[PDB]
């Protein structure tokens, strides 16, 4: 009532394309538990790396690692039908521990970082100037990862689709088709979003008859 | 939302 432990930075972890994803806001008070269920960034994937980051930025590099850990054990699936449930939990004492659970094969790892662990006074002053300096350029870095990912999505989800359906696509538009995809996955190696836009524009131009059978089964 | 190894 006259003082209040809070978090001074966000606190999280790295998601697929390199983003601080935040699990317990910026001034929250302590103490306090928050979950969030995540899946697997590649099919048949076995292994999570959870890397625990304060800061404000929306690149993970860009935040304060406060130490990573894995999780093994996945049993083989197709990529985002695993679920990973990630827990950040501060008690009283100042102390977080994540935790990240295989809510399939019941297993579990943690961290536990001091109170004391992360960015000192000045720093997190520091910090917070930069996200404010740096909001446009992180935002255009948000924008070409979520364009990158809708890209791979579309690049993974024609492939199965190209597979489901053998000799009911005309191998006409299965030339297209892959010529487009090798287009589009040569795009997402690089940085340029435009050009990932302009090979999934592409796509979608030359996939109209795919969708057609991809509906139908 | 995903996690890389």
């Amino acid at each position: 009532v006259l003082l209040l432990d809070v978090t001074p930075l966000s606190l999280g972890i790295e998601t697929m394309g390199g983003v601080m994803t935040t699990l317990i806001a910026k001034n929250t008070t302590i103490p306090t538990k928050h979950s969030q269920v995540f899946s697997t960034a590649e099919d048949n994937q076995s292994a999570v790396t959870i890397h625990v980051l304060q800061g404000e930025r929306k690149r993970a590099a860009d935040n304060k690692s406060l130490g990573q850990f894995n999780l093994d054990g996945i049993n083989p699936a197709p990529r985002g039908m695993p679920q990973i449930e990630v827990t950040f939990d501060i008690d009283a004492d100042g102390i977080l521990h994540v935790s990240a659970k295989d809510k399939n094969s019941g297993k579990e790892q943690k961290i536990t970082i001091k109170a004391s662990s992360g960015l000192n006074e000045d720093e997190i002053q520091k910090m917070v100037r930069d996200a404010e300096a740096n909001a446009e350029a992180d935002r255009k870095f948000e924008e070409l990862v979520q364009t990158r990912n809708q890209g791979d999505h579309l690049l993974h989800s024609t492939r199965k689709q190209v597979e489901e359906a053998g000799d009911k696509l005309p191998a006409d538009d299965k030339t297209a088709i892959e010529s487009a995809l090798t287009a589009l996955e040569t795009a997402l190696k690089g940085e340029d979003k435009a050009a990932i836009e302009a090979k999934m524009q592409e796509l979608a131009q030359v996939s109209q008859k795919l969708m057609e059978i991809a509906q139908q089964q | 939302l995903r996690i890389a190894a």
